[PDB]
């Protein structure tokens, strides 16, 4: 799965 | 008078820990003379040597001296590797040419948790109020935080430096202030964290009245 | 400038971290200048020594802040004793 902050992309895996 | 000096910079912590960013170590070089203008740089990435950096513009200081920068992109994944930075300085008022290495700081790494806490019973009395995001046992201090309403950043809050625990893990604590009735009226108030040891860089907790 | 008188606000434990051996007591100090501070820990009349405290940041209306962490073992959080901050 992924994180996202903010409507911007973090990091998956 | 010199002549230069070389300061080796790392990336921003979120650049490092965000995909979506590009993290990059910046090799600046103060005091290089008008009569000598001229810098060669070389790169290193764990002892071998690269060929992708680039120069940035020249910058006059007006003070009879240059600023003189070379910029290397970092993988996200190298510099979370530990892998060592090298900048090298040529320039004819250098007997010796200078070395400067970084890379992220050594030792185990560690997960910040992360708590949110309302303002004190005593301070509802006041025009505005402190919500406070403590993040505590993170290795290394490497992180950022920010806070978030409804979507939006939050840009009135401040945050304390990371400070040394005793077990070598950090802590830090950051203050966002917001009129009493933004907080009367029950908005969620959210504390994002980006740390290399959290699942996929990131956590947030929220909180209300 | 004129010195300012500052707001001391003791915050408990996060019912969050009341899943750890040791839990937090935060003192948040506020709207202080200068900056020069003194903060004390104690709990029932005695001193308490582990804690770390920030040094000042300045804060958006030109006061400064901090806050200091006091890590006590859990257990005396279910004791009682009321800890409180002092400057
Ligand atoms: C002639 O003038 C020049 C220019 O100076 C300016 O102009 C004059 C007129 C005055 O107004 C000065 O006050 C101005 O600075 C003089 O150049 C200065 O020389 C200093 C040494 O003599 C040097 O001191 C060292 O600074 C280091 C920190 O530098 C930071 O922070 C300062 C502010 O604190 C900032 O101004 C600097 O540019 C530098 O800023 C960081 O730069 C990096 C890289 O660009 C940034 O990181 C990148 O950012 C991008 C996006 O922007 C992206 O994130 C990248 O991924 C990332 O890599 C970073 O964000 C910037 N941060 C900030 C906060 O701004 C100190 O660490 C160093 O300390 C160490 O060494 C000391 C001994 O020297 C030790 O005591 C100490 O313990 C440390 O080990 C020094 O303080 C100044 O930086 C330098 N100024 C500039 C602008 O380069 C020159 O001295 C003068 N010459 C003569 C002969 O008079």
């Amino acid at each position: 799965d992924c994180a996202w902050h903010l409507g911007e992309l973090v990091w998956c895996t | 008078l010199g002549g230069p000096s070389v300061f080796l910079f790392p990336p921003k912590p979120k650049d490092t820990l965000m995909i979506s960013r590009t993290p990059e170590v910046t090799c600046v070089v103060v005091d290089v003379s008008h009569e000598d203008p001229e810098v060669k740089f070389n790169w290193y990435v764990d002892g071998v040597e690269v060929h992708n950096a680039k120069t940035k513009p020249r910058e006059e200081q007006y003070n009879s001296t240059y600023r003189v920068v070379s910029v290397l992109t970092v993988l996200h994944q190298d510099w979370l590797n530990g892998k060592e930075y090298k900048c090298k300085v040529s320039n004819k008022a250098l007997p010796a040419p200078i070395e400067k290495t970084i890379s992220k700081a050594k030792g185990q790494p560690r997960e910040p948790q992360v708590y949110t806490l309302p303002p004190s019973r005593e301070e509802m009395t006041k025009n505005q109020v402190s919500l406070t995001c403590l993040v505590k046992g993170f290795y290394p201090s490497d992180i950022a935080v920010e806070w978030e309403s409804n979507g939006q950043p939050e840009n009135n809050y401040k945050t304390t430096p990371p400070v040394l625990m005793s077990d070598g893990s950090f802590f830090l604590a950051s203050k966002l202030t917001v009129d009493k009735s933004r907080w009367q009226q029950g908005n969620v108030f959210s504390c994002s964290v980006m740390h290399e040891a959290l699942h996929n860089h990131y956590t947030q907790k929220s909180l209300s009245l």
